[PDB]
């Protein structure tokens, strides 16, 4: 049964997943367009 | 260095010293049982922790 | 050096100054307004000098329970006729 | 000759801009009357 | 030379010696439970299950072998009260003996490592040099871990091959050991359900023999050898006291909480059972069956069995100790006789009146009487001249009810006032503090003592890890910087990518 | 909620000026790394 | 006191009497002490990061520095620039005449204002009394943590000396 | 636009003296209103 | 007991001084 | 007084234990060449 | 391989004014996060539902008297998340039940998780030894012990420490009454840790400053040093015969001096954290038996251990009943303990 | 059969006031809780 505190868990994963995909989303792509010169 | 019965049994199993896969081998799949590892962490800690409350599952003494 | 540019080149060059002699001044007076239209006490709950207690009451609002908590707030905030 | 918006400048800012609207809150607190 | 506090690096390249020096802790610490068991089976009472169980007497690892099943003694006993019982060979005393012999055994194996130290088995066959295969042997001992942790969880715990383990009802007064079935619900991960233990071990141990399997038969990957040292037994040393102090504080915790693998019985009652009055509902909540089916107070109360009464006393919260107060708990308050039953405090208009119990933080408390609503109707003043609430004014008497005062109403001030004082304590015992010339001050249980070691341990191999993880990743300048690192790798803008010369 | 638009309000009209005064070179900054 | 026990005595009737903790002068001496104790980890563990190699790794590093010799014994460059990177460049010393100094006067400015807050509240000049400040629209008194040490400090000044006093003010 | 126009001298005199408006001000709240035990 | 064991142990650490004073290891220069 | 009479022999194991180790290590130390 | 992983790795190590790294994407956000939540506790939100108090500039709290204070003890050691049950996603209700503490004890344990892993990340690129990262163990041990163990072995979460000045003070007075914690031995080792740390950073910083060769010709003595010379600025030499002299031992060994000066703080840290853990379980150095039977039985027998006891008795009676509203304690005048006249 | 891995052992006599100076002052400080 999902109980409240059941679906409060699962947004509490979605969040994080979303904060921690858009993060790594914005690093990846600024480091493809900024790369070091060797 | 000295050879006996048993070392002779067992030398297969420490000849493979520095054996690498290439490159990032089963790295990925590794990750993925990390994270799954983490959510069942805190799954059990959140039980524990009155934070996850479940059907039928009382944390309590009074569970015997 | 890092590469960036120096912070005493910024701040003594006349479009630095254009630009916050705006932003700075908007920004304090967006803080001034979030407390002079009241908005700051009912974001985050906090108490305005003449909703502490009741009347005539003398106890604390304490919260004394896990779960209803939430509800036992809002049943303190009722009683504030 | 250099860039504008570094990590630097994200940095500054992050702190900078909160300050300042914290410090006009604070302000007007100083007006409120029991 | 080496400083003192590197002596034991003389192992790091010499297999067989490290094996020795594992083989002698081994026989220290088997040979320390043997004679700590030895110790406790020389001093433990067995006479008293209900005021005088293993908590009360300092008993460290009598409850570790009463948990998983060994109960009784070649003398005849068994801690849950039986007489006359045949333990067979794994008695207590079997366990300690046992012990002995392994030490004994282990530390003759010690010697034989230690002499034939250079065993061709330890030798790279390529290059002739010292050389562990530490991938490979982790996969060997998790894949034995993985059988172990099963056949404990299917053939012991189970009852299949084996004793079971201890349970008990909430209330810890009919404990025994049992067979116990596993959970594979959602209730398994209820700390409380012995029955989750039972399925952990069988789960956890079959996906630690695929587990082992793979860790034998797929080698790392080069990115993930080279990060983490992995031809560097240090880095298996960094690692594993991380594991350890995470093991560490996990068993602290379910100490001090409780859990189905820390009863009441034989660790003794939590600090929380306290705070909450756990037990004193359960009393009352009996009380009223009761009075509601019709029996007297007297009734009523004589009811209450002496073994429920004494967990709702403070003497037993293991929040009440202190750190020098060494010893077993009955060198504080003495070694409980008997409940003198429940008093009922009433002033001189009948009203019953309530002590506030002490709450774990205070040293000492206050005497203060309330009505049922929480008013204040009697103190023991402090101040005399300005006192309204004394129990000379205001008439307050004690009556008792079940125990051995069972009937009996006190109304001197002085003697009901003596038994308000301990009141504030929950149920009042009679203690013997003669036999072990007790003083009177409270002391902490075994709950209390294993909790406090092992989170000051885990803490401390915290440090363990940072050290030694420090020393894997920067072995190559533990000795110092490099004599010619150039100014220009530390000073800024020189290299794009810190330490990166590529990137000039 | 007006308080909250007329809060928002000073710090919209200072973002919006900041990027006037600033466009030109943002735009030639993200040009340059391109 | 000289004693161990006695300085709590001390300490204690000290806090109830004067209110010490909410003077600036001991927190002055707390930033003092504190940074002291922080600075003294923070330029130890610098200057051992930074040691030049001259040891191998079966003895002490400590054998690597003889007295009396003339070079440094370590890089501080290399610690001025690890130190750099971890806050930002500007935050680091690269002058050990000025860093050292730095650790001269930090504790030993922070001990005189703890000194100079003893010996001013030798004169009954005390800390911050905020007893009772916060007051409500009708005039009910909203209690602050600052009220709370005062309930801690009127056990600490009514138990004081239990048999000395006669008079209800305990004025010395 | 080019960094040298206002003197550094300047910037920090008038930095300063908000400061100590600034200071100022929630000092003065100290014995006025909200917090001032009247 | 008791008194004797805390100035036993005192009375070793005002022997300890003697010795790390006068009987140190020199410092030598070089 | 009544004080614990153990501490007497924990007191003087606390002190003699390991001073004697670092007494057997720095005599060993002076005899080495 | 030159993957994305690696460009990743390539931009997070820059060499910028603020080198982030990889430690940067755990330390970055839980500092911020907790630095804003302590700066946004003490000027907005109260403690009036938890505790009973005004706690925020708005109320018109000072700097000394802000705080962002623990949740009631009716939470016990709730993880308090805004979507967990208690506030069941309601911001407002979060802050009113003490969810800011909690947020900012968490991301402030993590942050300090990255700003140690940033001290290992930064010194394994520039090549020096990880001993500023060893030494950042003993501040994560008292954070870890006080905010977190303590709590966790007392019945909630409101018994850790508040964020604020003054409610850290009622922390320091609350110890005192209750645990004895000055009797404590291994705050002792602590006291002595830092009160010896603070000595060493004095006397090295004076010892320099007053050995210094003259290296210039100007009364400023700062210009006389460059950074890459090889020289020791000071004279190791005259320092110790200074020393040996004043003071009859003096350090010969400038590797040991150094060192010594990151053990002497480190340890006491280390030390007063593990009598923390004890006092997590009131495992107290509270009394000394022997006293107290003496004192039981001869009331001519006074110390100064049992004159603070009676000032820990006065602490417990008189602060109790306002320091823990939840208990409802109710103290007659009558029963409250007092010396003559006061 | 020589084990090539052995290595002498020193401590110097600093090291050794040091800690002797160090058990002395603990055991100053923890016998009185000992006797208790
Ligand atoms: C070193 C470097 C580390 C770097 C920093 C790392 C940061 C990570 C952050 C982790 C935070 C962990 C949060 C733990 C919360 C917790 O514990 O919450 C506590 C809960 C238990 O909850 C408590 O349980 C108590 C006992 O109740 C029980 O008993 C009651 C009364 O009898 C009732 O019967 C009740 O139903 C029954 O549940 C009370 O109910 C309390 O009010 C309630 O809060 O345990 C749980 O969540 C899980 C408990 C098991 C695991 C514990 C391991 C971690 C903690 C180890 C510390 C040791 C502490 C012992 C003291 C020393
Ligand atoms: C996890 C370890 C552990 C735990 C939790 C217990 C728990 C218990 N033991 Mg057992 N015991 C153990 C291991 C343990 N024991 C070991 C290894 C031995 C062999 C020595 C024993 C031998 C033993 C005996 C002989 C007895 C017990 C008894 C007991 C009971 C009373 C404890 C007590 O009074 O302690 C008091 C605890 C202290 C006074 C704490 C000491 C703190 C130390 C001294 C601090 C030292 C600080 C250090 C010097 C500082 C370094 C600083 C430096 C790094 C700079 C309790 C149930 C007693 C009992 O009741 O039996 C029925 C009893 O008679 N135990
Ligand atoms: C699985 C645990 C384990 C193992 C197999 C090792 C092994 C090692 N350690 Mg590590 N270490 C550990 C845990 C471990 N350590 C923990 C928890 C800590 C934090 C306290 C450390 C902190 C540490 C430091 C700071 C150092 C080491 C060093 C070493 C190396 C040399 C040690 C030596 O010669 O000591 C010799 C020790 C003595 C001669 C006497 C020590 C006596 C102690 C202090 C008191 C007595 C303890 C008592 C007998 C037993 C109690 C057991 C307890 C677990 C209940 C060796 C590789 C050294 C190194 O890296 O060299 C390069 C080093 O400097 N370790
Ligand atoms: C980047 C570093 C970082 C870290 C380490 C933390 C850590 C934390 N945050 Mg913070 N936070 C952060 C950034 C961070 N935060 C940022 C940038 C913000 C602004 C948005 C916040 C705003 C914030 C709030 C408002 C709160 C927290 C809270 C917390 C705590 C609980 C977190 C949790 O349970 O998530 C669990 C989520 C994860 C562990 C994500 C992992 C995802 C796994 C690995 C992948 C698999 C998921 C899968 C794809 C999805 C399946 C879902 C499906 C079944 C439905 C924890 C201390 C809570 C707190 O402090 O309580 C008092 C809280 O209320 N944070
Ligand atoms: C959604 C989000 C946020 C995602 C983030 C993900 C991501 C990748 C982010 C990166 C982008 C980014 C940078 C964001 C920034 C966000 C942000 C602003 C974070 C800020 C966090 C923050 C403000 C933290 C504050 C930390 C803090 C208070 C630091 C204080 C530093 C300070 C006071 C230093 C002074 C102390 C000092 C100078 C001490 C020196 C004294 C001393 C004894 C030195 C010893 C010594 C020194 C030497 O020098 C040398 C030589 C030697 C011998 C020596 O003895
Ligand atoms: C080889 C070396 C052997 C000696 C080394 C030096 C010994 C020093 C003494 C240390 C212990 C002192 C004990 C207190 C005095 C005493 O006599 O107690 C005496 C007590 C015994 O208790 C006695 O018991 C009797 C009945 O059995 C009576 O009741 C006595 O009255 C009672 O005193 O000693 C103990 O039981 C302690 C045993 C070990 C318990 C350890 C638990 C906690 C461990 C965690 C500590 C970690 C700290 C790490 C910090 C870093
Ligand atoms: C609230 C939860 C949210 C979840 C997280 C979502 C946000 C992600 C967190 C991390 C954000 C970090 C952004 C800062 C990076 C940046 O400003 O670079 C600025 C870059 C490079 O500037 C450049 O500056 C460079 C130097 S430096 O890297 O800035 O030091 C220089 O090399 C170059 O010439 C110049 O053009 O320019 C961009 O346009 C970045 C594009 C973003 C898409
Ligand atoms: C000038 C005002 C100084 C007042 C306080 C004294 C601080 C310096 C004394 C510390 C003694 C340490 C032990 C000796 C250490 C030692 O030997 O010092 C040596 C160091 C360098 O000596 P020099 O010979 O190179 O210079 C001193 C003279 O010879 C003149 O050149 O002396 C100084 O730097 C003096 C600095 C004067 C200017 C300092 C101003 C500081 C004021 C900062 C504001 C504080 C307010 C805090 C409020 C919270
Ligand atoms: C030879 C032989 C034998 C025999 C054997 C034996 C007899 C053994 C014994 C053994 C033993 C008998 C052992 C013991 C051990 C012990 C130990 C090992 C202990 C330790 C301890 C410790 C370590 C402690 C510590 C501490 C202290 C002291 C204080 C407090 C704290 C602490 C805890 C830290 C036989 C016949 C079988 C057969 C074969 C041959
Ligand atoms: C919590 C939270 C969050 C966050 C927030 C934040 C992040 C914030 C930030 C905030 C901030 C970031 C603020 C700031 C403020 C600042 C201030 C308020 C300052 C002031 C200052 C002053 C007042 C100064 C003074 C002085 C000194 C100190 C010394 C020198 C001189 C002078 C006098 C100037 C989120 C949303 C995520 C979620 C929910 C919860
Ligand atoms: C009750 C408490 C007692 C605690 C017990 C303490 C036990 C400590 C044992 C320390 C033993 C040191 O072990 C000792 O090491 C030294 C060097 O250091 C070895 O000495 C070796 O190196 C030296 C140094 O050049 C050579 O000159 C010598 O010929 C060679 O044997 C000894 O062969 C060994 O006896
Ligand atoms: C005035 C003394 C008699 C009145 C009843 C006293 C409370 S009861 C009394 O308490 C003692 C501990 O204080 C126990 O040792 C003893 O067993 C118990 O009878
Ligand atoms: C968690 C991160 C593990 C790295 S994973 C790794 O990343 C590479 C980039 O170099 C890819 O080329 C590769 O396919 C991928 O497996
Ligand atoms: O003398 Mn010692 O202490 Ca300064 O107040 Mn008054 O007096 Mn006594 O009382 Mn509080
Ligand atoms: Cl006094
Ligand atoms: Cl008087
Ligand atoms: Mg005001």
């Amino acid at each position: 049964t999902i109980t409240p505190s059941l679906k409060g868990f699962f947004i509490g994963l979605l969040s994080g997943a979303v904060v921690l995909g858009l993060t790594f989303a914005v690093l990846i792509a600024i480091s493809q367009i900024d790369k070091v010169q060797r | 260095a000295r050879r006996t019965w048993l070392g002779d049994i067992l030398r297969p199993l420490n000849s493979e010293y520095g054996k690498v896969a290439p490159g990032w081998g089963t790295t990925p799949l590794m990750a993925v049982f990390m994270g799954l590892f983490l959510v069942f962490l805190l799954i059990i800690l959140e039980i524990y922790n009155s934070t996850l409350i479940l059907d039928g599952v009382n944390v309590s003494w009074k569970a015997l | 050096t890092t590469g960036e540019r120096p912070f005493s080149d910024i701040i003594t060059s006349v479009r630095y100054w254009v630009i916050h002699s705006i932003t700075i001044p908007a920004l304090f007076i967006a803080g001034w307004l979030f407390v002079s239209t009241g908005l700051a006490y009912d974001v985050f709950g906090t108490p305005r000098p003449d909703s502490y207690y009741a009347q005539e009451q003398r106890s604390i609002p304490l919260v004394t329970d896990r779960f209803e908590a939430k509800q036992q707030v809002e049943t303190f905030l009722e009683q504030l006729k | 000759s250099y860039p504008i918006f570094t990590v630097r400048w994200v940095a500054v800012h992050t702190l900078a801009v909160p300050t300042i609207f914290f410090l006009g809150a604070i302000a007007a607190m100083q007006f409120i009357q029991r | 030379g080496l400083p003192w506090y590197r002596v034991h690096t003389v192992l790091i390249n010499d297999p067989g010696r490290l094996i020795a020096a594992h083989l002698m802790h081994t026989a220290l610490v088997a040979g320390w439970a043997g004679s700590m068991a030895l110790y406790e089976l020389a001093t433990f009472d067995p006479s008293d299950p209900v005021l005088n169980p293993m908590w009360r007497q300092g008993m460290f690892v009598l409850p570790f072998m009463a948990r998983l099943g060994v109960t009784g003694s070649w003398s005849g006993w068994s801690i849950t009260g039986e007489t006359g019982i045949d333990p067979g060979f794994w008695s207590f005393e079997g366990v300690a003996l046992a012990h002995i012999v392994l030490s004994g055994l282990l530390f003759l194996a010690a010697c034989w490592h230690w002499v034939y130290w250079d065993l061709e088995l330890f030798r790279d066959p390529r290059t002739g040099e010292p050389a562990l295969d530490l991938p490979k042997m982790f996969g060997i001992h998790l894949f034995l871990a993985g059988l172990l942790c099963f056949g404990f969880g299917a053939f012991h715990l189970t009852g299949l091959f084996g004793p079971g383990m201890w349970v008990s009802d909430p209330y810890g007064l009919t404990g025994s050991v049992q067979p116990v079935a596993p959970e594979w619900g959602p209730d398994g991960f209820n700390p409380y359900n012995p029955g989750g233990v039972v399925a952990h071990h069988i789960a956890a141990g079959i996906v630690g023999i695929i587990a082992g399997l793979f860790h034998i038969l797929v080698r790392p990957p080069q990115r993930l050898y080279k990060a983490l040292r992995m031809g560097n037994i240090e880095t298996v040393l960094s690692s594993s006291i991380a594991a350890v102090f995470f093991a560490a504080f996990v068993v602290a915790g379910t100490m001090w909480y409780g859990s189905a693998t820390t009863p009441i019985e034989l660790f003794g009652p939590t600090r929380y059972q306290w705070d909450s009055s756990y037990f004193q509902q359960e009393i009352n909540r009996r009380v009223q069956a009761s009075l509601a089916s019709g029996a007297t107070l007297e009734e009523a109360w004589s009811a209450i069995p002496e073994k429920l009464a004494f967990y709702d006393y403070i003497g037993n919260n293991p929040a009440k100790g202190g750190l020098f107060r060494t010893g077993p708990m009955n060198k504080g308050d003495g070694i409980a006789q008997a409940w003198k039953g429940h008093a009922v405090f009433r002033n001189k208009e009948g009203e019953e009146l309530f002590v506030r119990r002490m709450p774990a933080f205070f040293e000492s408390f206050p005497v203060i009487l309330t009505d049922k609503n929480g008013v204040v109707k009697a103190d023991i003043p402090f101040r005399r001249a300005e006192s309204k609430y004394s129990f000379e004014q205001q008439g307050v008497t004690v009556s008792f009810y079940g125990g051995e005062l069972n009937g009996q109403t006190f109304t001197d001030p002085p003697t009901v006032k003596s038994y308000a004082r301990k009141a504030i304590f929950g149920e009042i015992f009679e203690f013997d503090t003669e036999t072990l010339n007790s003083d009177g001050i409270f002391r902490t249980s075994p709950r209390g003592w294993f909790t406090f070691a092992h989170a000051v341990f885990a803490l401390l191999f915290f440090f363990g890890h940072i050290w030694h993880g420090a020393r894997t990743l920067f072995r190559d300048v533990f000795s110092g910087i490099d004599p010619e690192l150039s100014p220009e790798q530390v000073e800024w803008g020189f290299y794009q990518k810190v330490g990166d010369v590529t990137t000039r | 909620d007006w308080r909250v638009l007329v809060v928002l309000l000073p710090v919209l009209l200072a973002a919006g000026w900041a990027v006037r005064n600033i466009l030109p070179y943002a735009v030639k900054q993200v040009q340059k790394l391109l | 006191p000289l004693g161990i026990s006695g300085t709590f005595n001390f300490m204690i009737v000290f806090q109830a009497e004067h209110n010490i903790l909410m003077h600036p002068f001991h927190q002055l001496g707390v930033a003092g002490v504190f940074g002291g104790a922080l600075f003294c980890a923070m330029h130890g563990s610098l200057v051992t990061s930074s040691l030049i190699r001259e040891t191998t790794e079966t003895e002490s590093a400590n054998y690597g520095y003889k007295f009396g010799q003339e070079e440094e014994t370590y890089n501080i460059v290399a610690a001025h620039g690890y130190f750099g990177r971890l806050i930002f460049q500007y935050a680091s010393f690269n002058n050990s005449r000025s860093l050292h100094f730095f650790l001269a006067a930090w504790p030993v400015v922070g001990v005189w204002f703890a000194a100079l807050g003893i010996s001013t509240m030798a004169f009954n000049l005390n800390g911050f009394n905020f007893n009772h400040s916060v007051i409500d629209a009708k005039g009910n008194v909203i209690n602050t943590w600052a009220d709370i040490i005062n309930r801690a400090n009127l056990g600490m000044e009514v138990m004081h000396e239990r048999n000395a006093h006669n008079f209800p003010l305990d004025l010395a | 636009s080019e960094g040298g126009r206002i003197p550094l001298w300047i910037v920090a005199t008038v930095a300063g003296m908000g400061v100590i408006v600034i200071v100022g001000l929630f000092f003065y709240g100290a014995y006025a209103g909200l917090g001032s035990s009247l | 007991m008791e008194t004797i064991t805390y100035v036993f142990i005192f009375a070793c650490i005002i022997a300890l001084f003697f010795f790390a004073i006068f009987f140190r290891e020199p410092p030598r220069i070089t | 007084m009544e004080v614990n009479q153990l501490g007497l022999i924990a007191t003087a194991l606390f002190v003699l234990v390991p001073s004697v180790f670092l007494i057997i290590l720095y005599v060993q130390t002076e005899s080495q060449q | 391989e030159r993957g994305w992983f690696d460009i990743l790795d390539d931009w997070l190590k820059r060499d910028r004014f603020v080198f982030v790294g990889w430690s940067g994407i755990l330390l970055f956000p839980c500092a911020y996060l907790a630095l804003g939540g302590w700066l946004t506790g003490t000027t907005f939100v109260t403690s009036w539902y938890t505790h009973g108090l005004a706690s925020s500039y708005l109320e018109g709290c000072n700097f000394l008297t802000v705080a962002v204070s623990t949740p009631a003890n009716s939470m016990g050691h709730s993880l308090l998340l805004l979507w967990g049950p208690e506030a069941q996603g309601d911001f407002t209700r979060w802050c009113q039940l003490g969810g800011l503490w909690t947020f900012i004890a968490l991301h402030g344990a993590f942050g300090l998780i990255g700003f140690m892993l940033r001290q290992f990340e930064i010194a394994r690129l520039v090549g020096v030894r990880p001993y500023n990262a060893i030494a950042f163990s003993a501040p994560i041990a008292v954070f870890v012990s006080v905010f977190l163990i303590y709590p966790l072995g007392q019945s909630s979460w409101f018994f850790a420490p508040s964020f604020g000045v003054a409610a850290i003070f009622r922390f320091l007075l609350f110890f005192q009454g209750f645990h004895n914690w000055t009797l404590n031995p291994f705050h002792m080792m602590g006291v002595a840790g830092v009160l010896g740390g603070a000595l060493l950073c004095a006397i090295h910083g004076a010892t320099v400053e007053n050995t210094l060769f003259q290296d210039g010709e100007g009364a400023s003595t700062f210009r006389a040093f460059n950074p890459t010379q090889a020289e020791e600025t000071y004279s190791m030499v005259t320092a110790n015969r200074f020393w040996s002299q004043i003071f009859g031992i003096a350090f010969s060994n400038k590797r040991w001096l150094h060192f010594f000066m990151l053990f002497v703080p480190v340890t006491g840290l280390w030390m007063s954290a593990i009598g923390v853990v004890g006092l997590a379980l009131n495992l107290r150095s509270y009394d000394f038996i022997s006293q107290e039977i003496r004192a039981a039985e001869d009331p001519e027998f006074e110390t100064f251990y049992t004159k603070n006891l009676l000032l820990n008795e006065g602490i417990r009676a008189w602060m109790a009943p306002q320091d823990q509203p939840h208990e409802n304690f109710v103290f007659p005048e009558e029963v409250l303990p007092r010396g003559n006249a006061l | 059969e020589p084990n090539p891995n052995r290595q002498p052992v020193e401590l110097n006599r600093t090291s050794l006031y040091l800690g002797l100076l160090l058990i002395l002052v603990l055991a100053l400080l923890f016998s009185s809780y000992f006797f208790n």
